[PDB]
DNA sequence: CCAGAAATTGGCACGAAAATTGCAATAAATACAA
DNA sequence: TTGTATTTATTGCAATTTTCGTGCCAATTTCTGG
């Protein structure tokens, strides 16, 4: 509630600069957390991390 | 299904509905104050389910209440003035109303 | 007792001082509600937010007051109560602030 | 033949019936696990609704401690149609105190029924609307009448009897109307006055529009997924390192690559098969539905030469949007009904033709569904009565007697 | 009059009873102030 | 005005037809080493 | 020049289930003529 989504005419439900932020971090935490579980080489997870 | 623009509302009373023509629409001349509807639509809110209260609802009330919400234009609160200008724009392939 | 319950979340915290510091994970894991793991925000179909997402439900709280997600709780008489098909307690929306 | 059916192919075709959210989300998932696939203030303001105005009322009004839990109790429990959603005893359960009694609460909701809007907080129809007529002043031309039809007979005046009321409430027909008229004037929902949300739309998978005289398909670009191979990754693959580092990104290689593939086909075949549908389907984007035509998946199965098992995964949960309006790309498959002469009825025209037909009637005698076969059988249509009934029913029409009204 | 929701209330009620008290409370901004200061990862408290 | 009939309505059934859903590891074109 | 390993291309059958229109008939609703 203190970083709402905001409802606009037509159905648009846009999103903020936080939740933005919030989605990059979540999607390299996943990509990293599979390729550590898949023992990736390390050229690869250097540059994700 | 699409919003209609009409002047058949359910929920309010005929003296609110008395300035608009039989296409929903405000009539050029009329004197409108702060509250006043200008352009009628009714949104659609319609569902399979029915219970037995919606069914003595409709019963006794009409089908056409039902199922249907009020999206209407009206005048801001402390705007006043007279209709001296209405325009219809409506995309290729619908219907046209009277007024347009 | 309906009372109490409702005086009680009028009450003020007292104080005297602020204290700042640094943060430990078992701190910071101490303050949350549980773990965001999708970058989901809301549904788009049903309209109501994501499962583990940024805003879920089963995290964050309730978006109605006093109702589970899913709608087996419903009013004050199952305030409190922590559904077991939808993990949502049933207390007020404002918890998401 | 039996083609090969191995474990990829069956995911392939599992991404037809796949709406596009659902899509996304698989593809968001495949992405995540494979490093070689990419994809190419506000604060806001408070609204105030019916339960933020009940509470607003409730803060206002002398009730003790006591009362002013039941009346939380009972504002909590009610509906955006302004009806009481829970029994009294729920709410004295919930209360949680075993010195009240169910009069107190009794009371309190008495009191919220008369807050703005009046009858809100209502048990059923007819609490709510006693307690709407309760407010008219004794003047009123025929109060008394009104309110005994809606105390007492109001199960029969839902069946629009209009007879049988007539014989227990011994009134004439000019009166009769006018209790009627009266009760009709009143308002069926109070919690509808403050009207608080927002309507839902979706994103159609398919335009169809017309061009210089005739009509052009094509995907939304807008909504179509795509996917993208990862060069920097792709670059270090047969370059001096390890053997197993070669060797694990090869296998991703071939992965994505697959992938960029089976989505390009979805497309295409969704496309193709929209395209066959508007093709076949072509009265009704010009003429409305009362002309539609009678197809089903075996007709498009030739025009494309697939199977049917293809057309129908196809289809499944995906929009098309038209002049017209938003459809799901299914609702153009429809059974039929053997016409005069020779041909097919398409079910929807046929149902249009009856939501018409019923629309343009005489209010005092309604047309009954033998009435409504025999002005079928007059432009062709060979219907049964059983068959109309069904689509009236359908249509959430009620029957003939139901229909009837005293004017 | 601002950002301290149950005042608010408290002091409409208290006005049209003719009685001209207030309860402060505390504002909901400094709340919003400790929760994004709380999301840095600095741990900032009330004390007693 | 009162039976008795005639009409209306919807549940259940039937056989055809339509629609849905589970399969799990192949065949040929192509670059390539002898 | 030729047998061989790799990479494409494969998006249909065959069960099983659902839905279809329309008939039979009991239970309500209206009509009529004595
Ligand atoms: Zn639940």
């Amino acid at each position: 509630d203190l970083r709402p989504l905001v409802p606009l005419d037509g159905g648009r439900f846009a999103t903020s600069d936080l939740n933005d932020l919030y989605r990059r971090v979540i999607n390299r935490n996943n990509r990293l957390k599979r390729l550590l579980d898949l023992a990736a080489p390390d050229i690869i997870v250097r540059n994700e991390k | 299904g699409p919003e209609e623009i009409t002047a058949d509302i359910p929920n309010v009373g005929e003296a609110a509905l008395s300035k608009l023509d039989e296409s929903g629409i405000v009539y050029i001349g009329a004197e409108v104050t702060g509250g006043d509807i200008l352009v009628g639509k009714v949104t659609p809110k319609g569902e399979t389910q029915l219970t037995p209260e919606e069914k003595l609802l409709r019963a006794i009330f009409g089908e056409k209440a039902s199922d249907v919400k009020d999206s209407s234009l009206r005048v801001p609160n402390g705007v006043s003035g007279t209709v001296i200008d209405v325009q219809v724009f409506t995309r290729d392939g619908v219907e046209k109303d009277k007024r347009a | 007792d309906l009372l109490k319950f409702l005086k009680a979340q009028t009450k003020t915290e007292e104080f005297d001082a602020i204290k700042i510091a640094l943060a430990s994970p078992d701190m910071i894991r101490s303050w949350s509600f549980g773990e965001v793991k999708k970058p989901e925000t809301i549904n788009y179909r049903t309209f109501k937010p994501e499962r583990d997402g940024l805003f879920c439900a089963r995290i964050f709280g309730p978006v109605k007051d006093y109702e589970c997600l899913c709608g087996k709780y419903k009013r004050l008489k199952h305030r409190g109560v922590i559904c077991e098909k939808c993990g949502v307690e049933v207390t007020q929306t404002k918890v998401r602030r | 033949q039996q083609l090969a059916m191995t474990p990829q192919l069956q995911q392939a075709i599992r991404l037809l019936q796949l709406s596009t959210l659902e899509l996304q989300q698989e593809l968001q998932q495949a992405l995540e696990s494979n490093p070689l696939l990419e994809q190419i203030v506000y604060q806001g303001e408070t609204t105030q609704t019916l339960q933020d105005y009940l509470m607003w009322q409730v803060e206002l009004t002398p009730f003790s401690d006591t009362d002013r839990a039941i009346a939380t109790s009972i504002v909590d429990a009610v509906d955006e149609t302004g009806y009481l959603t829970v029994p009294l005893e729920d709410i004295l359960e919930s209360i949680g105190d075993e010195e009240i009694d169910i009069d107190e609460v009794e009371a309190v909701l008495k009191r919220i029924q008369r807050f703005d809007p009046v009858g809100v907080a209502a048990k059923d129809l007819r609490d709510c609307l006693l307690i709407q007529l309760s407010q008219f002043d004794k003047t009123t031309p025929w109060l008394e009448e009104a309110r005994l039809i809606i105390s007492d007979h109001l199960d029969l005046l839902a069946n629009h009897d209009f007879r049988t009321l007539m014989r227990v409430t011994r009134l004439k027909e000019d009166v009769l109307k006018e209790a009627v008229n009266l009760i009709q004037s009143l308002d069926p929902r109070p919690g509808q006055s403050i009207q608080t949300g927002e309507p839902e739309y979706v994103i159609p998978d398919v335009l169809v529009r017309k061009h210089n005289g005739h009509w052009t398909v094509e995907l939304n670009s807008d909504s179509i997924p795509r996917l993208q191979i990862n060069q920097h990754y792709a670059s270090m693959c047969n370059n001096a390192r390890n053997d197993g580092d070669s060797q694990f990104i090869r296998s991703n290689l071939q992965d994505a690559k697959w992938l960029i593939k089976s989505l390009e086909s979805r497309n295409d075949t969704l496309l193709r098969v929209s395209r066959c549908i508007v093709e076949q389907q072509q009265a009704f984007f010009e003429q409305g539905e009362e002309y539609m035509k009678p197809m089903v998946l075996a007709d498009i199965a030739q025009a494309v030469e697939m199977h049917e098992s293809t057309i129908s995964r196809v289809t499944t949960q995906k929009y098309l949007h038209s002049p017209r309006g938003i459809f799901e790309l299914k609702y153009f498959f429809s059974s039929h009904v053997n016409t005069e002469g020779g041909g097919e009825a398409s079910s929807t025209a046929i149902r249009a033709l009856v939501k018409k037909l019923i629309a343009a009637e005489n209010p005092a005698k309604p047309l009954s569904d033998s009435k409504l076969t025999s002005l079928l059988s007059e432009q062709g249509i060979m219907v049964a009565r059983r068959t109309v009934a069904k689509y009236r029913e359908s249509l959430s029409i009620p029957p003939s007697n139901q229909r009837k009204q005293l004017v | 009059k601002s950002d301290d929701v149950n005042g608010r209330t408290k002091m409409y009620k208290n006005i049209v009873d003719g009685n001209h008290q207030m309860e402060p409370g505390m504002p909901e901004s400094f709340n919003v102030l400790l929760k994004e200061i709380r999301s840095l990862g600095i741990n900032i408290e009330l004390e007693d």
